[PDB]
């Protein structure tokens, strides 16, 4: 055990100047006396600045630095579903140690151009908003972007909720691994995401990496880095992850911190020069692999919290041009009662119906061309009742598609369950109806679909469109409950 | 092997507990009574070493023939 | 234990050097030869064996030269059942002329954030008697809350009233932390304090332990005060179980004062002019601030925003500290609405229809509803006035002036600003006044009748006696 | 049971490491004869 | 963008109160002599 070392010129504010390391590389681990981990992130002629994975008060100028020769790496594996882990991937949870076999390293490179296929499977979210009219497919990077308190991280619960359908079937080619990464955030918010997790039985085939606010910021730095790497692992052998970076805000603000105190130049908001180039090569590992590499995919959902809504301040510029889309949510749409919150004029995913099953594509266009006559005439309500019948039928059927909308927490419905309420939806069976009903009658009827009528909804979750004997016996359920409703 | 003589030599250090309940802690005790009122309390708040009784009830009906 | 020499006095910031024994960072060190005990923190590692330190008091009088001692440890301050009914500053001295504090045991301020295997995920409502919080945004027992406004909304006032109603409702050892706030309102909860019985000058039943650093002190002292108050907190939790709550006032201070030491101890600002480190200060801090499986601590906190801004990095990195977050608006206390709370911006993670109930979640969601539509409807209401608006929207704008009023309540505390008479309000009788408010029950009633009432039978006893006088 | 199990063993792992600090040339011997074994 | 006109002050957000109050004032009036 003999090992290259350097002493500790200075310590402060977790940045270690340290002398000697001639041999050390650049983002190489190093170990401290003390124990602690660091990076070594700045190689300069005359000391080696490192980043210190903790609290720098267990540093003292002197203090031996040894190598360990490796860039950092983390475990890898199906072992680390249902596991709590930190940025480095040691379990949190008391579980016992990770079982893994495998290690990778956090920063390798993205996939080139030709290792890819397009975009075309569906990454099912149960959201109906999303999986309607911003239809996210697998090997995409759909952003999350909004205010606070808007509901984002209930859009990545749910859509790691929903995916127990098809993670409890046999069909393996469905299966969808979530990974959850939280910077930034309270232990006990990741606590009471994990209770949640663990009830809907959703833990089972997630990851939680969780560098939580009062980790290092060199911790809270790698924690996407670690995830995208447990997402790398599924994606390279055959099957199919996703990964929602909760949020890639905080990432930001660790990384400035890191920056800042290592003397490089500061740019705007003081954000280093590659703060781009951070999120970009992040994000660019979100990847639909072509058969001749397995077939295997990784999709990314970042989050990012907007100050009153400036999406043109600089970290969310830069991760809404790197993404696929983007998912925007409202405060006043919020508070008006729309939720999930979700701002379909602004919304975008330029995957889109590529991303769709035929059914969802066919109720969905529909759906998407009303609601837009809708937004462009909406103005006018308050006045509607003093303008053509044109006018206000384009009113009511987008207060219907509206409230068709509305969602509850926790909830995520199965693909054939939403498209049977668009369906009911765009197809005029709600313009009788008045509006506060809409919400009941979606939750009503949708039982009555789900207890008498399995035979619809497996075939057409089995055929993925709505053939004209399912298209007519639609029509005939709907129509029969609509006149029997109260 | 001076952790080899610590791994065997207090093991057996350990092991001679004929009259030691918890290997000569003089102490623990003090925190001990905690947890287990903590667990205690929240597992419930009864006696929770004897077997539970069982009182049940009958649901409620009203007149419901034509009045 | 270890022997330096000061070697530079700028501001707040001092330099020591140590021959042997260089301190490890955050340990206290006291510096020899001054009347009143000055206290230097360790923050950095300069190399060629010396430190710079941040000062806990003033650095007028400091010598190049003169001895420090290096006292082994961080802060201790004192803890434990002696120090209910004292006050202390941000080094463990007693500051209200009442002698030493002689408890048995002195914690360091300085501690690590409890793991996350140690949290607990209960949720229980705790009801404050104040209408607009139980409705909207109820608080938890054992959670964080926080109370956004910039200057003169009513923070103070609304922490005196939670103070109030809950520490006198409340068998747990509240914990109150003056974190640079003005020494007039230190005095004055002190005394108001002393004559509600909270605090006992005799026959020590005292419940409350009071931490003050105030504008006056050190950006050091401004800085650490926060985390000696929550090293009292964290005592009475840990060590006896018991369930604490903690005020703090104002938390922001503890922000601003790393701020005001950032570029003396060497570091490029960030954006607009805070400290590099902000996030992970407050993280380390707040992260301390919490309830475990071994007790609970239920905390307020009193959050200055500047400016009304709200996006200021400081507020707005609060805000993901918070369980449930209480914004007071300058729009609605130039209204005359007190407490100034805005409905549509505060948010409680307990405001959930499986915890509160569905009647509580669809009368504080018809609230909040009605409140955007009068929102909506106000430009209207500019462009073609009042009286070419739709009858539904008539009655939409009637029954949410109604509604704004009837969030209005008069504080116990403030029965100097308003003349008033405090009213506590329990949950039901809020939300059953507010779904007779949405359902129409009152249409008939003026809305002068819903301002600065407790229960609607209040409301309806209010119109009645406006009507018979005219 | 189990967490009487959890605080004993853990009073345990850290009394019997406190216990041989209170407890040697032929090591000092031994360690020259390991770094010529270093080769 | 709601309550824009309001929360912006000036001549438009003034006069939409004033016209509030004065229809408020005028109905609580002929709210309270029908008391
Ligand atoms: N579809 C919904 N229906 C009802 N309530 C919802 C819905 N989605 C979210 N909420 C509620 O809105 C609140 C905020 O949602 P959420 O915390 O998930 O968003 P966020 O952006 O991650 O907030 P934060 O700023 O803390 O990160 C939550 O209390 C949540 O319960
Ligand atoms: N609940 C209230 N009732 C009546 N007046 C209030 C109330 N809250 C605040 N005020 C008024 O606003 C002023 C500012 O109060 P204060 O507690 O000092 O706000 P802050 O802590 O944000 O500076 C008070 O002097 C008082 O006149
Ligand atoms: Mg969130
Ligand atoms: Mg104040």
């Amino acid at each position: 055990d003999l090992e290259e070392t350097g002493r500790v010129l200075s310590i402060g504010d977790g940045i270690a100047r340290v002398h000697g390391l001639r041999n050390v590389q650049a983002e190489e681990m190093v170990e401290f006396s003390s124990g602690l981990k660091g990076m070594s992130l700045n190689l300069e002629p005359d000391n080696v600045g490192v980043v210190v994975f903790g609290n720098d008060k267990l540093i003292k100028e002197g203090d031996i630095v040894k190598r360990t020769g490796a860039i950092v790496d983390v475990p890898v594996g199906e072992e680390l579903l249902g596991r709590v882990v930190d940025a480095l991937g040691n379990a949190i949870d008391g579980k016992g140690p990770i079982g893994s076999k495998t290690r990778r390293r956090v920063g390798l490179k993205a996939p080139g151009i030709i290792p890819r296929i397009s975009v075309r499977e569906p990454m099912q979210t149960g959201i109906k908003a999303v999986d309607s009219l911003v239809p996210i497919g697998r090997g995409q990077r759909e952003l999350i972007i909004g205010d606070r308190q808007t509901g984002k991280t209930s859009i990545a619960i749910d859509t790691i909720i929903n995916q127990k359908r098809f993670n409890d079937g046999s069909d393996e080619k469905k299966k969808l691994y979530c990974i959850y990464v939280a910077i930034g955030q309270k232990r006990s918010t990741v606590a009471q995401l994990v209770k949640r997790l663990t009830d809907a039985d959703a833990m089972k085939y997630t990851i939680v990496v969780s560098a939580t606010a009062s980790d290092a910021a060199p911790l809270q730095y790698l924690a996407p880095y670690s995830g995208c790497s447990m997402g790398e692992y599924f994606r390279d052998n055959g099957k199919h992850a996703l990964i929602i970076y909760d949020d890639l805000s905080k990432q930001a603000v660790a990384y400035r911190q890191m920056s800042l105190l290592l003397r490089r130049p500061p740019g705007r908001e003081a954000y280093p020069g590659d703060v781009f180039y951070l999120h970009s090569r992040l994000l660019e590992r979100a990847a639909k692999m072509n058969d001749a590499f397995g077939g295997g995919s990784l999709t990314a959902l970042p989050v990012i919290e907007t100050q009153a809504g400036d999406v043109s301040a600089y970290i969310p510029t830069n991760v809404i041009s790197i993404t696929d889309g983007q998912i925007f949510l409202e405060t006043e749409l919020f508070y008006k009662g729309i939720r999930p919150a979700i701002n379909v004029g602004l919304s975008v995913s330029r995957v889109g119906s590529a991303a769709q099953t035929r059914a969802m594509k066919q109720v969905a266009g529909t759906m998407k061309l009303e609601l837009a006559q809708y937004r462009e005439v909406a103005a006018f309500a308050q006045f509607g009742s003093d303008l053509d019948a044109a006018t206000q039928q384009l009113l009511s059927r987008g207060v219907r598609l509206t409230e068709l909308l509305k969602q509850g927490q926790y909830s995520p419905m199965a693909i054939e369950e939403q498209v049977a309420v668009i369906y009911a939806g765009v197809r005029g069976y709600l313009d009788k109806l008045e509006p506060s009903k809409i919400t009941k009658f979606e939750n009503a009827f949708l039982s009555h679909v789900v207890s008498q009528h399995q035979a619809l909804l497996g075939t057409i979750r089995a055929d993925g469109k709505i053939s004209e004997q399912s298209d007519a016996k639609l029509k005939e359920i709907v129509t029969n409950f609509l006149a029997g409703f109260e | 092997q001076k952790l080899f003589v610590d791994k065997i030599r207090e093991y057996k250090s350990k092991r001679q507990t004929s009259g030691g309940p918890v290997d000569a802690s003089s102490e623990y005790q003090q925190e001990l009574e905690r947890e287990l009122f903590k667990l205690k309390q929240m597992f419930g708040n009864a006696d929770m070493n004897t077997f539970p009784t069982f009182k049940f009830e009958d649901p409620k009906f009203e007149v419901i023939e034509k009045p | 234990a270890a022997t330096g020499r000061i070697v530079a006095v700028i501001g707040a910031v001092v330099d020591v050097q140590f021959d042997e024994g260089l301190p490890p960072i955050l340990n206290a060190l006291e510096v020899q030869g001054r009347e009143t005990r000055l206290v230097l923190e360790v923050a950095q590692h300069l190399g060629e064996s010396t430190v710079r330190t941040i000062a806990m008091d003033g650095t007028e009088g400091l010598v190049r030269g003169q001895k420090v001692l290096d006292s082994g440890a961080p802060i201790k301050i004192p803890v434990g059942p002696e120090t209910l009914g004292r006050i202390m500053n941000v080094i463990g001295e007693p500051i209200d002329e009442r002698g030493p504090i002689k408890t048995k045991q002195f914690a360091p301020i300085h501690a690590e954030a409890p793991e996350f295997m140690e949290m607990s995920v209960e949720q229980e409502i705790l009801v404050t008697g104040i209408k607009v919080v139980d409705l909207l945004a109820p608080y938890a027992k054992g959670g964080k809350i926080g109370l956004f406004g910039g200057a003169g909304v009513g923070k103070t006032v609304l922490i005196m009233e939670l103070i109030n109603n809950v520490a006198k409702a409340h068998g747990g050892y509240s914990v109150f932390a003056g974190v640079g706030e003005r020494t007039r309102e230190g005095n004055d909860l002190y005394h108001e304090m002393i004559e509600s019985g909270v605090i006992n000058l005799k026959d020590a039943t005292s419940k409350v332990a009071l931490v003050y650093g105030q504008m006056n002190e050190p950006p050091g002292a401004r800085a650490r005060v926060a985390l000696t108050g929550l090293t009292v907190a964290e005592y009475f939790r840990d060590q006896e179980g018991q369930d604490v709550l903690l005020f703090i006032d104002n938390i922001f201070r503890f922000t601003q004062a790393g701020s005001e030491v950032s570029a003396l101890l060497g570091r490029i600002p960030s954006a607009v002019g805070y400290q590099p480190t902000l996030a992970t200060d407050m993280g380390t801090m707040q992260e301390r601030i919490t309830t475990t499986k071994k007790g609970s601590i239920t905390s307020v906190q009193a959050i200055y925003v500047p400016a009304d801004d709200l996006t200021d990095p400081a507020p707005a990195t609060t805000f993901a500290h918070l369980d449930a977050t209480t914004v007071l608006s300058r729009a609605i206390a130039e209204l005359g609405i007190y407490p100034a709370v805005d409905p549509l911006d505060s948010t409680s993670r307990i405001m959930d229809p499986n915890i509160v109930g569905s009647e509580h979640y669809d009368v504080a969601r018809g609230v909040q509803k009605i409140l955007q539509d009068y929102k909506s409807l106000q430009d209207i209401i500019a462009i073609l006035g009042m009286d070419e608006l739709s009858e539904e929207d008539k009655l939409t704008v009637s029954r949410a002036r109604k509604i704004q009023r009837f969030l209005s309540q008069p504080f116990q505390v403030a029965e100097v600003f308003t003349g008033h008479m405090g009213k506590l309000v329990p949950l039901k009788e809020t939300i059953k006044g507010f779904q007779q408010i949405l359902a129409g029950e009152y249409d008939h009633l003026p809305e002068q009748a819903f301002y600065m009432v407790g229960p609607i039978e209040e409301a309806v006893a209010k119109a009645d006696k406006l009507a018979e006088e005219h | 049971q189990n967490m009487m199990r959890r605080k004993e063993q853990e009073h345990m792992i850290n009394w019997v490491e406190k216990h041989v600090v209170q407890s040697t040339i032929a090591k000092c011997i031994a360690d020259l004869k390991l770094l010529a074994k270093k080769a | 963008g709601a309550g824009s006109i309001r929360e912006a002050g000036g001549a438009f957000g003034k006069r939409e109160q004033a016209e509030e109050e004065r229809y408020f004032r005028a109905q609580s009036r002929e709210q309270l002599a029908a008391l």
